[PDB]
RNA sequence: GAUCCUAAGAGAUGGGGAAGCUCCGUUUCAAAGGCCUGAUUUUAUGCAGGCCACCAUCGAAAGGGAAUCCGGUUAAGAUUCC
RNA sequence: UUAUAGUUUCUUUACUUAUUCAAUGAAGCGGAGCUGGAAUUCAUUUUCCACGUUCUAGCAUUCAAGGUCCCAUUCGGGGCUG
């Protein structure tokens, strides 16, 4: 306090040698970075076709919540459970001799892109969950499509990651309800009808719309800049 | 390598690096210019402080 | 026929600049924001010869901003540039000889050299002894700056492109005639290979367009078009005009 | 079979879809190496026509060899 | 979000962990015996009057070491086999292309002594 | 003396060309490891003071370069043997 | 006749994102906000108007000043400014 006197720094062009400040914007980032960015941009700048950029508008994030709440529930069985139930089931192929009336019908969720494609074909299913991820979109992009023409209710969710935590897999990139319990329809039914809110009956409207054509955030402002010239003079 | 500091450094402020004319023509450029600053420092402020104080007899 | 000494000039063995006994690359300090928005102050700390190149280099210790250091960079020395001078670089530098300001930021009628072809060059023009661009024009609309070369050709260079400004030094070198042969001898041994000039008339046919018959001469029209293939192009290459002309040129 | 629909899907090369998939795929290939590896097959039902599974051993090599 | 601070313009390989080799099966698995031992490095002794001369007089051993043995192993050798004390030892490879190795005694081991318990005179 | 350093240069690497033998380039459109202080004494291992980074290698028995002299000695070695 | 916006049909411009040419050890880009001193229509929700270093061959490197929680107030190390 008597002893130490406060002093300017003075960081100006000639002054004080410039301080370790936050570069994190002018990093030369490692190729495979730099290079999933400017994909993404790219994907963006140019023009999508209304097929591809469905798959943007994805689920909001409480239907989401409660349609994962409901396929919480019908998980399909695990390495463990499957285990046990087959010991019970093939000791009273033994004890009994009353096999395949033993371990009572399961209701799991329906998973794999194969089965789920010819449940929709066959108009099995009651609730179909596509991925907006995939890696290539290809696998999904005709699938929104199909569902509709068949008049299964489908939404788009966020995350294959959640659909796989969901099915015991890494990636799902698909999910299908066909079957539910007695107790647990009302709730399909609801979500059902709140989902077809969003996907199903706007897809004829979302079907023309493109996506994309949307520049970067410096060429918004320039010709926000070059608008405002003539007309806003 | 292994030889005394004493035979390859005069004892001063540059010593073994500068010449003793360098070393004090560098210490009159250093002060001088140091006071030739802090005399800048007030002359800058006190045309501040003329500009300012003086610049609010006009909008009356 | 062979390969013309012309033709394998290029193929670059022997015909490579001698680059042992060269300061380094003569450049302005790189386009940076203390240049964009300010400018730095560097110290002439010594004006050096540099070999095949007949106008001084000045070395010029400028800091970095950045880190603690004194990044030292090689000009060449404008007219009237000393040593332990203030050089000043960038926008809002001074208008006084040696110092580095973008074209757009000076006064019509200035003589600038080592100007920038495009900004962040880092000098291409004016840049041999006692030569140097007239800043004739401007237009701030569409920021491009009208300039007049040494050649006596006008050019239209962006108005960030920087330049420094005087003459470069080391002028009238060329008007004292070179002198007896070893005087051109030891200019070129220390530029490149390109040295006592055989005639391609001189020659037998096999090693030039020009070579053989009875008497030494041409034959043919040495003026050669421009569509004339590598190799075929010996004498004066899409000659607009020959002969020495009256009154002016 | 997802597959059918994939497989009927891809020969249609110039409509809107594979029209722009081409344009950013081909940009994302440009990118990285000449020849560079591959996580997973870009087209899995053309590859699993030619002979390709999905088990281990089995590897996928993308490659671009200069036109003309 | 909120991603971090970097002072740094360059991005530069994240450090890991180097992790040590642990073979499932040993390389060899019998190890080898010492190439060059005590009787591999000091092959014969040499006899040439010359030799001798120098034995007698200079208080010096004149050994026809091996190829690929270290000053440092000649002395090792000598000390290990003949027990004795070695000064130096001053080698040169022959135009035979054999070497041989100049084994000088500290003061307390005379050479004749050590050349007689060897056999040679 | 070689060994070490770099010179005109030669050359892997990343990469890109080429049907291929291999060719270009050597800092390039690369995520290109090393340095020291104690630590803490867990039969010695986890820290941090923290720093620093456009980056192989080969290339001179005349260039750069840590340090030896005298006397004596052998048939023939000695700035080395004594 | 044009009033559908259902293709370039041909020619005059424009957009970035492919492609392209540079440069940096990818530091300060773009938009806005301060302080402007002011624009006077008049102290503004109106739009023009800069953004810490110059006589001198010196120096400038390890976050100091205020402020806030911990260290039970030892040792200091930490948030945001600067």
């Amino acid at each position: 306090n008597p002893l130490t006197h406060s002093t300017p720094k003075n960081f100006g062009i000639g002054q004080a040698v410039q301080p370790k400040r936050n570069l994190s914007r002018y990093v030369k980032w490692p190729e495979y970075v730099r290079v999933q960015r400017q994909k993404k941009i790219l994907s963006i700048r140019l023009k999508v076709p209304p097929t591809i950029a469905q798959f943007q508008y994805t689920l909001d994030r409480n239907t989401a919540a409660e349609t994962f709440k409901l396929f919480n529930k019908y998980r399909p069985e695990t390495a463990a459970e499957k285990k046990e139930r087959l010991t019970k089931e093939a000791a009273a192929v033994a004890e009994g001799k009353s096999k395949q009336d033993a371990s009572p019908k399961p209701y799991a969720v329906k998973y794999g892109l194969n089965h789920v494609v010819a449940l929709i074909e066959n108009k099995k299913a009651k609730l179909v969950l596509i991925a907006n991820d995939v890696d290539p979109i290809e696998l999904v992009v005709f699938l929104p499509a199909l569902c509709k023409k068949m008049g299964v209710p489908y939404a788009i969710v966020k995350g294959k990651a959640r659909l796989g935590t969901l099915v015991n897999q890494k990636t799902s990139a698909v999910a299908a309800l066909t079957e539910v319990r007695a107790e647990d329809e009302a709730a399909l039914a609801k979500l059902v009808s709140t989902i077809d809110a969003n996907f199903a009956d706007k897809y004829d409207e979302v079907k023309k719309h493109w996506g994309g054509g949307i520049l970067g955030n410096k060429a918004q402002a320039k010709m926000d800049k070059r608008a405002k010239n003539s007309d806003s003079a | 390598a292994t030889v005394s500091k004493t035979h390859k450094t005069v004892s001063r402020a540059y010593g073994g690096s500068r010449c003793a004319n360098c070393v004090k023509e560098r210490i009159i450029r250093a002060f001088l210019i140091e006071e030739q600053k802090i005399v800048k420092k007030v002359v800058k402020e006190q045309t501040e402080a003329a500009k300012k104080s003086e610049k609010k007899a006009k909008k009356k | 026929g062979r390969v013309i000494r012309n033709q394998r000039k290029g193929a670059g063995s022997i015909f490579t600049s001698h680059t042992r006994l060269r300061q380094g690359a003569a450049k302005l300090r790189t386009l940076d924001y203390a240049e964009r928005h300010g400018y730095i102050r560097g110290i002439v700390k010594q004006i050096v010869h540099d070999s095949g190149r007949g106008a001084p280099l000045a070395k010029v210790v400028f800091r970095d901003p950045y880190k603690y250091r004194l990044r030292e960079e090689i000009f060449i020395a404008n007219e009237g540039v000393h040593t332990g001078q203030f050089i000043y670089a960038g926008k809002k530098a001074s208008l006084n000889v040696g110092n580095v300001l973008p074209l757009g930021s000076v006064p019509e009628g200035t003589i600038v050299s080592n100007v920038e072809e495009k900004p962040g060059d880092r000098g291409a023009l004016a840049r041999a002894s006692g030569n140097y661009v007239i800043i004739i024009g401007h237009n701030p609309d569409e920021n491009k700056t009208r300039v007049r070369l040494p050649s006596g050709a006008k050019k239209v260079i962006s108005s960030d492109a920087r330049g420094v400004i005087g003459v470069i030094a080391g002028g009238g070198r060329v008007d004292k005639p070179l002198l007896k042969a070893g005087r051109a001898f030891h200019k070129y041994r220390l530029k490149r290979n390109s040295w006592p000039k055989t005639r391609g008339v001189a020659m037998n046919p096999v090693d030039h367009p020009h070579g053989g018959g009875n008497h030494q001469h041409i034959g043919k029209a040495s003026t050669i078009s421009r569509g004339a293939v590598s190799g075929q192009k010996a004498g004066l290459i899409a000659a607009r005009r020959t002969g020495l002309l009256r009154g002016s040129q | 079979g997802a597959y059918k629909y994939l497989e009927e899907l891809q020969r249609k090369k110039q409509s809107d879809v594979l029209r722009f998939l081409q344009r950013v795929r081909v940009w994302e290939y440009r990118q990285k190496n000449v020849i560079h590896r591959a996580a997973r097959p870009t087209r899995p039902d053309k590859a699993r026509r030619l002979g390709y599974k999905a088990k281990q051993g089995f590897v996928i090599y993308r490659v671009r060899v200069r036109r003309g | 979000k909120a991603l971090k601070v970097r002072t740094s313009a360059t991005f530069r390989l994240p450090k890991t962990l180097k992790l040590a080799r642990a073979p499932k099966y040993a390389s060899k698995a019998v190890p080898h015996y010492n190439r060059l031992d005590s009787y591999k490095v000091i092959e014969q002794p040499i006899t040439s009057e010359t030799a001798m001369k120098k034995v007698e007089d200079g208080n010096i051993l004149v050994f026809q070491v091996s190829m690929k043995a270290n000053k440092y192993q000649i002395k090792k050798a000598v000390k290990e086999l003949y027990e004795v004390d070695v000064l130096k030892v001053n080698t040169l490879v022959r135009p035979n292309g054999t070497k041989k190795a100049y084994v000088r005694l500290t003061a307390d081991y005379d050479a004749l002594d050590i050349a007689n318990r060897i056999g040679y005179i």
